């Protein structure tokens, strides 16, 4: 060999640099990467809380033997495509959203919050990036949903509505209008949980859903889906 | 008084374009008509730096022009022996989401940043022996797209809340401000002699900015969507950038206005990174077609392709003596072109 | 000498256009699955490595096929003991070859979906292993026969589809045979019990569709492999001069090539990647 | 009156911007034609240099 | 800062085996390597054994080769120097130097200040400093001048040759490394210089502290060998 002993060393620790890396990729693909989405108040802060107890926030908990990180953009007052492609290959998108902002108007003037998330659900899901990441839809606040329902109708939200003012019901209608905004729906698929201020499942349905989505990509990697 | 102001910034700007358009006789096109054309130009792969796992950003090469820093998604700031493609030092960064990095003109320290809104001042050359924060920079509201080292203690960085900023690296305060910008600044580029730089942003507009006044020179637009690179002329009167709209302009800052349009037909992706040749007659633009093209600066025709990367290339350099270029892209590889 | 005495005593002495064109359109299928995977960058990673071990097999026997139906005929005569035995391991060994491919397919798919991971990467030690592996046991096992276990001086426990060939050696044949389908039946019975057990163990289909494919891939594969299963067992069986049916042999390995053509049609068109990749 | 002194703010910024000197444009043309020019033979990325010279081969 | 301690030293019988402990604090211990240096008492330095980073490469001395061992233990940022079948040759001052490799970096940086050992009763490049000692006048100017018998310029451009200071009483310290390249900490003062198998080392306006024996180590080829050494001395 033509290299000096210095040049061997050198060699030697870019081995050794060359492991470290091998084994610190090795550990960080054992992880579980969650993108963080909402508008403002949608309760995004209470589900970090219940995750918890059972620039960018990074929020890592525990479940079932599964590692799981959070990254909620959050505070991030920037024009989002220049910086969303970074999150492109994340395990799953959870998209939170408040049932009660259904006959809400201040978004920041005069038109429904409601439909403000719509529209950045729409443009998160059907995003260039994220065609194959799946959504995991959470609608919290479905515990004064149930007595803001019983005033003022659903159709505050949606002229074309005509069913009954139940909870039940409306609520479904809700979870149909957001997954019709899907246009990826071979690629990917969304789940939707309701959750409350005081529920302790909803770790578990994510649990659930990040099961189902490592099933798919193992099929996806054999050739079997 | 609104619409007074209104009108008369707008009575501003058309004095400005009668201006640039009186002092604009003859285009570039047409001083360089008959010189000799650069020709097909031939760069292979020299090196290829393997060892980052997720999608590199950005990358600087440094005054020695040896050594290099690579900065990737997968929480690494690698800095690496160009020549034996021996990794150096491998930092890893508190902060996995990176977008920008920079490597000192003397070499002992080095910088990065991200989504999280702080620049990271690292000390390579210290007596432990391993390489730690040097220091933190906080005070930007949004995301660090870029970062320049001025000196060992001063560092010019551009963030995505429209605003740059001037750092005294031993202090950590925020010595000067740059705003004007309607955009998110996506780059910006140092003038040889460090006494302007250039910030291109979002709103489709150059800025020239004096380091040392603090007020913006000159506003340059020409472009049709949000500028990613900006680089100065090697003589450090011109400068170029590359935008989304997939063309890259060469604008003069003496004459104030466009110079030359580098754009083809065959083209539609976005440019993600620009730089000069040491002469200045190359002007390499990495695109989002996972390709890098070089063009002849001087007379706009398209001069050769660097086709070697399976993703988009996202940072691109050439080394101070001129030697090589070296192309980083999101397929976790950086190679070196000769 | 050899040859003439060794087929009088098994009862033969002294259509193939189609067969040679059914060849040649297996030969098109492999080199296009081959170059659609050669193309796709993201295909570089060690499943596909092994659906491309798989058609390369796949064409090997094609092309062995080929040669053997072009080499069969009064021409067998010509051949030397030697010849002969080349002529006929090269079937063997491509054909252990290719149903090996299978086996290590399915065995990589069983791993994958036993450590679920996230990001399973590039495991080369595992990949390089299964093939050095299914190359070099059909290489032994279509061997074997030539460095001595054959037919030559064991006239009395010769077989008739193979007048050369040991029946002891056959029965091996046999064994490894079942050995191995069983092994790969079992592997995707497996496969899709975790699969569907995994997916009725959480509450909120993938499983009907991977029944679907299990139960299309397992259909195809032993209801094509059988025929030449059951003469392979039946020859050792059956006297000398005695069966009839032992002598038409040749539909019944007709079958198998086809079966070794249609395993890129399976593996192609239920992957949704690979559709995409081919007709862009 | 946070409008009304952005708007003033950005009228001085024109205003000043309005009180520069500029060349014409086949003088800076001319200019970097000539630094070009002047600079080609230190140029390796131009003309390739040869195999003994540059380190990465 | 950084300081290294030996321990394990003393009156040891021939043919015995004796254990010695160097402690690191103040650094990065496991991204060191490591090497065990000797100095006898009335002689100069001799490099003893060395163990990389990870203890992936050892060396050794022919002089001790198959009867010392060296090892180290990472997490408690120990290095251990074993040595059995003791001779009366062995006994000297031993020293623990840190010696860190990458491209632009230092080696031999920090020495320890090294621990007495008392044993009771070819083919490798020859570095040769001709003068044992000149008399100095400080603020004077003063050329000490190397030579190797194979030229330790490499094909990477780099002369790998190393100039150390041992001020009486105090371990040795590294002026030069590379030829041309000043350690930090060194006054500007110390000048490297030299091309092929001639070096010479110069002292611009040498002051009191400058006292001591010069030392002068290749790094070319790994057995590792120093100068005879230079003493300087006061008038
Ligand atoms: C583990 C999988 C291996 C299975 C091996 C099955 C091979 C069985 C077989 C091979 C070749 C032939 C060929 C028969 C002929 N040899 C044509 O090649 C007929 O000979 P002629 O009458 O023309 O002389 C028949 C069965």
């Amino acid at each position: 060999c033509t290299l000096s002993a210095e040049d061997k060393a050198a060699v030697e620790r870019s081995k050794m640099i060359d492991r470290n890396l091998r084994e610190d990729g090795e550990k960080a693909a054992r992880e579980v990467k969650l993108l963080l989405l909402g508008a403002g108040e949608s309760g995004k802060s209470t589900i970090v809380k219940q995750m918890k107890i059972i620039g960018i926030v990074e929020t890592h908990f525990t479940f079932k033997d599964l590692h799981f990180k959070m990254f909620d953009v959050g505070g991030q007052r920037s024009e989002r495509k220049k910086w969303i492609h970074c999150f492109e290959g994340v395990t799953a998108i959870i998209f939170c959203v408040a049932l009660s902002d259904y006959d809400l108007v201040l978004a920041e003037e005069e038109m429904n919050r409601m439909h403000e998330s719509m529209k950045l659900f729409d443009s998160i899901c059907n995003n260039k990036w994220f065609t194959d990441t799946s959504i995991i839809l959470f609608l919290n606040k479905k515990d004064l949903f149930e007595e803001k329902i019983k005033k003022s109708p659903l159709t505050i939200c949606y002229p074309e509505y005509a069913g009954s003012n139940t909870y039940e019901e409306a609520a479904a209608y809700i979870q149909c209008q957001f997954e019709d905004l899907n246009k990826r729906k071979d690629t990917k698929e969304i789940y939707t949980h309701f959750t409350c201020a005081t529920d302790t499942k909803n770790v578990q349905f994510v649990f659930d859903a990040v099961t189902d989505v490592i099933i798919k990509n193992n099929l996806k990697d054999c050739g079997l889906f | 008084e609104l619409d007074q102001l209104r009108q008369e910034a707008e009575q501003l700007k058309n004095q400005i374009r009668d201006a640039r358009k009186a002092c604009a006789d003859a285009t570039l096109s047409q001083i360089t008509n008959n010189i000799d054309p650069v020709g097909r130009i031939q760069m292979r792969t020299r090196r290829t730096l393997r060892g980052h796992l997720a999608k590199i950003y950005a990358m600087h090469w440094g005054t020695d022009s040896r050594l290099l820093v690579s900065a990737s998604q997968d929480g690494k700031l690698i800095i690496w022996d160009s020549y034996t493609t021996n990794k150096v030092h491998a930092i890893p960064l508190r902060s996995s989401w990176v977008m920008t990095c920079a490597y000192a003109p003397s070499g002992n320290y080095v910088a990065c940043g991200g989504l999280d809104n702080i620049c990271s001042i690292y000390n390579l050359k210290t007596r432990e022996g391993n390489v730690r924060v040097s220091r933190e920079l906080a005070g930007h509201t949004g995301y660090l797209s870029c970062c320049r080292f001025l000196d060992d203690n001063q560092i010019v960085t551009s963030s995505g809340d429209t605003t740059c900023a001037l750092w005294d690296i031993e202090t950590g305060q925020q010595t000067t401000t740059f705003t004007g910008h309607t955009g998110d600044v996506m780059s910006l580029s140092l003038a040889p002699d460090t006494r302007l730089f250039v910030s291109g942003a979002c709103d489709a507009s150059a800025k020239l900015w004096d380091v040392r006044e603090g007020m913006c020179r000159q506003t340059f637009t020409g472009h049709e969507s949000d500028i990613n690179a900006i680089c100065f002329f090697p003589n450090g009167n011109a400068f170029a950038t590359g935008s989304d709209d997939a063309t890259c302009r060469l604008f003069d800052l003496r004459a104030d206005q466009e110079l030359m349009t580098y754009s083809h037909d065959n083209i539609i992706c976005g440019i993600t990174s620009v730089s000069f040749s040491k002469s200045g007659r190359l002007l390499l633009a990495g695109y989002d077609d996972f390709n890098c093209n070089v063009w002849d600066a001087l007379k706009a025709d398209r001069a050769g392709v660097l086709a070697g990367h399976d993703n988009r290339v996202s940072c691109l350099g050439v080394t101070d003596d001129g030697m090589a270029v070296a192309t980083g892209s999101w397929d976790s590889f950086l190679k070196i072109w000769n | 000498d050899i040859i003439v005495r060794h087929y009088n005593y098994t009862g033969k002495l002294n259509t193939s256009v189609v067969f040679i064109l059914i060849c040649c359109f297996i030969i098109l299928e492999n080199i296009f699955v081959l170059l659609t995977i050669w193309k796709t960058k993201k295909f570089h990673r060690p499943m596909y490595y092994f659906i491309g071990n798989l058609a390369l097999s796949d064409l090997l026997a094609g092309v062995a096929y080929t040669a053997n139906l072009l080499l069969s005929g009064a021409t067998t005569y010509k051949l030397t003991p030697a010849q002969w035995f080349l002529r006929e391991g090269s079937m063997f060994v491509a054909l252990s070859a290719s149903v090996f491919s299978l086996l290590a397919i399915a065995i990589e798919r069983y791993i994958t979906m036993l450590k679920m991971k996230l990001h399973n990467g590039s495991n080369n030690f595992r990949l390089f292993l299964l093939i050095s592996a299914c190359w070099v046991i059909s290489l032994i096992l279509g061997g074997l026969p030539i460095m001595g276990w054959n037919c030559i001086s064991a006239l009395s426990s010769c077989s008739t589809v193979l007048p050369l060939y040991h029946k002891h050696y056959i029965l091996f044949c046999t064994t490894v045979f079942t050995l191995l389908l069983l092994s790969i039946v079992i592997l995707y019975c497996r496969i899709y019990s975790l699969v569907r057990t995994r997916s009725r163990r959480l509450t909120f289909e993938k499983s009907l569709a991977l029944l679907k494919t299990v139960i299309i891939v397992l259909s195809v594969f032993i209801a094509c492999w059988a025929p030449l299963f059951i003469l392979l067992l039946l020859d050792v069986g059956c006297k000398v001069k005695t069966c009839d049916i032992l002598f038409r042999a040749e539909y019944f390995l007709v079958l198998a090539v086809l079966n070794s053509g249609t395993n890129p049609i399976i593996y192609t068109l239920t992957n949704k990647e690979m559709r995409r990749a081919f007709i862009r | 009156t946070a409008s009304i002194a952005q708007a003033r703010k950005l009228v001085e910024q024109l205003k000043m911007e309005a009180n520069i000197d500029r060349i014409k444009v086949s003088k800076a043309a001319a200019d970097l034609m000539a630094y070009c020019e002047a600079h080609a033979k230190e140029d390796p990325l131009l003309t390739p240099v040869p195999a003994s010279e540059n380190p990465f081969r | 800062d950084v300081q290294l301690v030996e321990s394990g030293g003393g009156l040891v019988q021939p043919g015995g085996s004796r254990k010695l402990s160097c402690s690191a604090s103040g650094f990065a211990f496991s991204s060191f390597g490591m090497h065990w240096v000797r100095q006898a008492p009335e002689k100069g330095l001799e490099w003893v054994a060395y163990i990389s980073s990870g203890s992936g490469t050892i060396y050794y001395a022919d002089t001790v080769k198959g009867r010392f061992t060296i090892s180290r233990d990472d997490p408690k940022n120990t290095l251990f120097l074993q040595m059995t079948s003791l001779r009366s040759e062995d006994t000297a001052m031993y020293y623990c130097v840190r010696s860190i490799y990458y491209y632009g970096s230092s080696p031999f940086d920090f020495w320890g200040q090294g621990t007495t050992l008392t044993v009771s009763s070819g083919s490798d490049i020859v570095m040769t400093q001709a003068t044992s000692s000149v008399p100095v006048t400080p603020g004077e100017s003063v050329s000490i001048s190397c030579r190797s018998s194979k030229s330790l310029l490499h094909s990477n451009g780099n002369t790998y040759l190393y100039w150390f200071l041992q001020r009486p009483g105090q371990s040795p310290q590294l002026l030069i490394y590379r030829m041309s390249n000043l350690a930090s900490g060194v006054p500007d003062r110390f000048s490297g210089s030299g091309s092929g198998t001639a070096f010479t080392l110069t002292i611009s306006r040498l002051e009191a502290e400058d006292v001591g024996v010069y030392y002068c180590m290749q790094h070319l080829e790994y057995p590792l060998t120093f100068g005879a050494g230079t003493k300087l001395e006061l008038k």
